[PDB]
């Protein structure tokens, strides 16, 4: 019981007119917020029928979901798609009823109920996060001297593959290291895109307190976010089919709310 | 009698004409967006072409004093030349003329002579300059493009009369419009840095534009007006007609050719001799939609053949017949498969087409008229 | 009144494309035909930022549309009542003068929102006699304070003074 | 902060704030009648306010009315505004 | 007069050239969607290659002051040097100079000589660096691509009057397009693609830009042809092995430049997906024949050379000849091009190098 | 723009400006009173018939001569309705 | 008896009729903007056409003295002619 939805984002076509779709896709945090906005529980749907209200994050269901933004070529054109997998029914009607300029085509919701056993060859294509935690973290490197401010800063930083090692093989063995826990096997994994994605979160702070109440003289700070990204496809061999359903319903990665994690599997 | 040229062309992805922002020029025809190449661009491409080099006898310039000084050797006369061009009603703005002047090159040396004589007063020299500027219009350049010169009145000195300056045009180039719905495309570009730095990427970031289309072109040459404009010369008129056909058949606008290089050739040409100018651009009111069997060019050729046959059988006249030549490269695309041969001759090579054009115009030989030239 | 001077000078600096854009919008609102809204916003907004004073939005819009339709060289000392009196004096004193004077006196009864056509007939009568100048700055300043009684008093008095001589 | 840095109409990230209920401006500013907006929605609302009438009151988002005209203005802004200005 | 190269060759898309969203570059041709390799990607992949490193003269830098650090006496090649350019025409904006300067690598030292001293004061050293920046034209790839450079005169303190700092391009590169429809990859609810590349080089313009250096021009032409033949057009900075040689190469000596992209307006559709390029060859062949019987001129005949590996694919009309040769080697093809250009040979022109 | 034919130090243009244009499908309407034309032509009928025929042929095959040296829109009409009736009617309310 | 012509004609991008500024002539019909060719322009295009060459009899001119002298062929009548034109109700102004 997995809803495999699909979006057809309306990008630009003239870099002299406003193109809100590309600007929206430029920031991953706004993409995540807009995708999460499609889940009104019982209050935002019935009280306001036109989404003309101030935004309240507590008014939306905290339903876990995965999404990957990518591109495809069907028969005569190139389309930017956002494949979204979720366990609750997505309310795309409530999401773009005011911002229909964002979307080029009406969305789709097709049920995905796979009954997959082991030992059958299947093909896949997923985008994954490529961060590791260094048990020996390098110091702060204060740029005036580039030695140290503190000593230890345990940080998710980057997956580094030696000096002359190939990146695709390194990513393949890194995935195959955790593959027995998940329950598949790789033979011809390949790397297509390897880069970074960027975002910015508000994360409000406080500066001054009111003359008669709480610290409502507060303003908005801004915390940037960076993510190392890999996109990889190939074929996987199914083992222990109980676990593969959990991996399909959960996703492989550490940034499942920022694109990485969704795995799309097709039969041979 | 007229000489009418209808062309079908196909272009690889390029940007041959841009506006003040950078986007390719577009238009609407039949309610749908079409890529457009302006008529002034096509006329400049023909006039500044290699095959039209032998007849480039006109210059449209604002820096006339520079040419006057280049004609002579003494430097100081240039200063006086500006003053001679000032009382003539032309004004100055940071050491050039305020408005462009179009004139034949071959007479410019006579202009210099008017400045070379120190016995002539300024008013009389200005009047002589006005006379030689207004009269110097015998060139194949202006012949087809015409001229319209308006001397300044708020600055001109008195007693400087002006003769007739307007030249009636003999060319009627239409705008070039595609035969389908246009598909403009963006193109993201960066400028890489050859020296490593602390950060990544650097340089410049931009988004250019380009489009690809199959176009329809129109040219119309009034034979009598061209002959009258050239003061009765027929050999020069035939040479101009042949050079124009060869240039417009084999030249492209020079817009962004260093990065797109769309040096394609036309693949269908219709040359007609009628008494009233006509346009077959109404064939493409319904845009050409490609299908799995045929391609884009032959579909446009079929629609053009349909419209041409319908027009010929509809607006037919008995006392005035038409004679048409149809050219395709090695008969790659015939003028329609269904209808009759809508051409007195079907030609597979361009040189025979030009020879037959000269034959129908006046029976002129090719090499006979190549001796007649202006520059 | 320097803001009004800058507004009029920017109006004279306009090219022909946006002049045609404004010409096509005669008698219209500000909420349709977006190029007109963008052009008017580009014309009027920088005045408020630098200059503390600025002409009213309705007055500025009316002046821009009237200038687009009735392009006149801005010249100091060519106020509308004076030119109207000079035209009215060289008229038949029995039939044409009461009609044209009624069309002029209709103006000093309405608000800014309804002065377009009663001003356009006046500019048409001006263009009929081949005028080449009009004080847009003085007309804008008068139209700004159109609700003050001495303003209308001086308007009528200037018309009568130009008519009498 | 209070509208969570989002537009009221199109829910895009906010850019500025529209000053509805222009009464008590400059010295008695209560951060309640103000409403956060993006650049396109604010430009559309200013287009609607410049046209028609204009008084001390303004055009307030979250109203079920005026939504269709705001969306039409959004369409016109998207398909007609040229950045070369 | 002009040398034009029409080649077809199969590549592996989705890892060659992308846009800001990561999508592979595609275009519309003949009404159908095709894959596209951009021209500037090609014009750089030749430059940063193992066959163009023999000359590779010229840097399109942005941090020119930092380039004087790597050739500096003790420390004077800093802010003093930076504000010499900053006052001239290039606002630094945190030592970035806010502009791209295309200028030859083997001219920094004289530039350092301009700034290492202290005899010159304000704006005279600026004129001294400006004239030597304008003069720095001798470069085998600057002449190929050309340069436009317009300094900002808002911050210029006058008396820095320039010469003509503009180089005309001697090379025209089109956009590579696929001869068939774009490959439709697997869509949820390892296929190569042929490509037609077209290049044009003006011999007279190339010679004039290098100020009468036909030996260096011939070396540039040969190195350019080799680099275009056996390099991957990308920016991935990896996988340098020439696993896919050019299957078809036709070199033509013509005065009027032509593009044979109209041979593939109709897509070369085959369900076999194996002999596709061969069929593509046939299409191109036919169009060339039509051109030589459509726009045939007697006073300006054309001469060409054809190459396929091991002479596997003929070019001409089955048996009737179209190109004068059937060369089956890259080096022999470059030798034929060289001796038809100027009677040269690859051994003679290899000794003349920029670097 | 208007390019200058002479090289200089700035590579500017002689002039910069704009033009406007539009393509369109037009409806045209002519009406002729036969009796009034015959009365105006002093009882002549052959000249009136010549006038009607030449008017039809000219209105079906002639275009305005405004900016045709740059646009050249010499398009023939793709439909003509010729009616004979006792009152003048115009079908412009169709569109 | 009335004879009427109704024509539908397509036109590729052009500027057939202009105004003071240079914009193509427009008009409002049915609440929307249209493209307009003035009836005076159509009448003039018909009148001075090739199919109406054999019928162009009249002339509308302010230079009747020049036509009178051209039909006469002698100089000194011309000035006298304008004096005659000053007595019939045609006050001359700048030749
Ligand atoms: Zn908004």
């Amino acid at each position: 019981m997995i809803y495999l939805s699909r979006l057809l984002i309306d990008t630009g076509g003239n870099p002299d007119r406003p193109r809100p779709g590309r600007k929206w896709l430029d920031n991953i945090y706004n993409v995540h917020r807009r995708l999460s906005m499609a889940f009104p529980s019982g209050l935002r749907r019935e009280q306001d029928p036109h989404f003309l209200k101030p935004f309240s994050p507590n008014d939306f269901q905290k339903t876990p979901f995965l999404f990957r933004v990518d591109n495809n070529i069907d028969g005569n054109d190139k389309r930017a798609i956002i494949i979204v997998q979720s366990v609750l029914e997505p309310d795309w009607d409530y999401c773009f009823q005011n911002a229909l300029d964002f979307l080029a085509a009406p969305p789709e919701t097709k049920e995905y109920n796979p009954e997959f056993k082991a030992g059958q060859l299947l093909r896949f294509r997923l985008r994954v996060n490529a961060s590791v935690r260094r048990h020996i973290p390098e110091m702060v490197q204060q740029d005036g001297q580039t030695i140290e401010t503190g000593k230890i800063l345990h940080k998710r930083v980057s997956l580094t593959w030696d000096a002359s090692s190939t990146p695709d093989q390194a990513l393949a063995d890194w995935l195959a290291a955790k593959s027995p826990k998940l329950g598949f096997t790789l033979q011809r994994c390949e790397l297509l895109q390897l880069g970074w994605v960027y975002g910015s979160k508000p994360e409000p702070k406080n500066v001054k307190v009111k003359e008669q109440g709480q610290g409502y003289w507060r303003e908005h700070k801004y915390n940037p976010l960076r993510f190392r990204a890999a996109l990889l496809e190939g074929v996987l061999e199914v083992d222990d089919p109980k676990l593969f359903l959990k991996t399909l319903s959960s996703g492989i990665g550490k940034a499942k709310s920022f694109g990485f994690g969704l795995l799309s599997v097709l039969p041979i | 009698m007229l000489i009418e040229i209808h062309m079908i062309q196909n272009h690889s992805p390029a940007n041959l004409n841009r506006d003040d922002l950078g986007a390719p020029k577009t238009c609407y025809f039949g309610g749908v967006l079409r890529s457009r190449i302006s008529s002034q661009c096509i006329k400049r491409s023909i006039r500044t072409s290699n095959d039209f080099k032998a007849l480039l006898g006109g210059v449209r310039t604002r820096r006339l004093a520079d040419l006057i000084q280049q004609e002579a050797g003494e430097t100081e006369c240039w200063k006086k030349a500006q003053e001679i061009l000032n009382k003539c009603g032309f004004k100055n703005k940071d050491d050039n003329t305020k408005m462009l002047v179009f004139m034949s090159k071959d007479k410019i040396k006579d202009l210099a002579r008017i400045v070379l004589d120190n016995s002539l007063g300024l008013t009389e020299a200005a009047q002589q300059v006005a006379n030689v500027i207004a009269q110097a219009t015998l060139a194949p350049d202006i012949a087809l493009c015409g001229r319209m010169l308006e001397p300044n009145d708020k600055d001109k000195d008195k007693k400087v009369k002006w003769s007739n300056t307007t030249v009636e045009a003999a060319l009627q180039v239409a705008h070039a419009i595609s035969t389908h719905i246009a598909r403009p495309e963006i193109d993201y570009f960066v400028a890489a840095d050859d020296v490593p730095g602390e950060d990544a990427g650097a340089g410049h970031i931009g988004e250019s534009m380009f489009a690809s289309a199959c176009f329809y072109k129109y040219f119309s040459i009034d034979w009598e007006q061209l002959v009258k404009n050239l003061k009765g010369d027929t050999n020069l008129a035939a040479h101009t007609v042949g050079a124009f056909l060869l240039a417009a058949a084999k030249t492209n606008p020079s817009g962004k050719q260093n990065s797109f290089a769309a040096h394609n050739y036309p693949d269908g040409i219709l040359v007609e001799f009628k008494n009233s100018p006509i346009s077959y651009a109404n064939a493409f009111v319904r845009p050409v939609s490609v299908v799995k069997e045929s391609d884009l060019v032959e579909q446009s050729i079929g629609q053009l053949s349909n419209y041409v046959n319908d027009i010929r059988l509809g607006y037919y006249d008995e006392q005035s017949p038409v004679i048409g030549f149809w050219f395709s490269p090695n008969n790659r695309y015939p003028l329609g498969y269904k209808h009759s041969k809508l051409a007195s001759r079907n030609i597979g090579n361009l040189n025979e087409l030009v020879g037959a054009v000269l034959d129908y115009i006046g029976g002129f030989k090719w090499e006979e008229v190549q001796k007649s030239k202006a520059y | 009144n320097r803001g009004t001077v800058d507004f009029i000078a920017s109006l004279e600096n306009l090219k022909e494309g946006d002049l045609g854009i404004l010409r096509k919008l005669r008698g219209a609102r500000l909420d349709e035909k977006l190029p007109g809204f963008d052009l008017f916003s580009a014309l009027w907004w920088p005045l408020r930022q630098k200059n503390q004073r600025a002409p009213k939005r309705e007055v500025a819009w009316l002046i821009a549309k009237l200038f687009a339709e009735f392009r006149f060289e801005q010249r100091e000392g060519a106020t509308l009542p004076i030119l109207m009196g000079g035209i009215c004096r060289k008229l038949e004193p029995k039939k044409e003068l009461p009609r044209v004077l009624a069309r002029f006196d209709q103006l000093a009864s309405l608000d800014i929102m309804q002065m377009e056509e009663p001003l356009s007939v006046i500019m048409g009568i001006l263009r009929k006699h081949q005028q080449v100048c009009l004080d847009w700055v003085g007309l804008t300043d008068v139209l700004s304070f159109w609700e003050q009684e001495p303003v209308k008093r001086e308007w009528s008095d200037s018309f009568i003074k130009a008519y009498k001589i | 902060v209070m509208d969570h840095a989002a537009c009221m109409v199109c829910k895009a990230p906010a850019t500025t704030v529209q000053h509805v209920n222009y009464r008590r401006a400059g010295g008695k500013e209560i951060p309640e009648d103000l409403r956060a907006l993006c650049r396109l929605c604010h430009d559309a609302c200013t287009m609607l306010e410049y046209g028609s009438g204009m008084t001390t009151n303004r055009i307030d988002p979250c109203d079920p009315i005026w939504r269709e005209r705001i969306l039409a203005k959004r369409k016109e802004i998207v398909e007609f505004r040229s950045r070369g200005q």
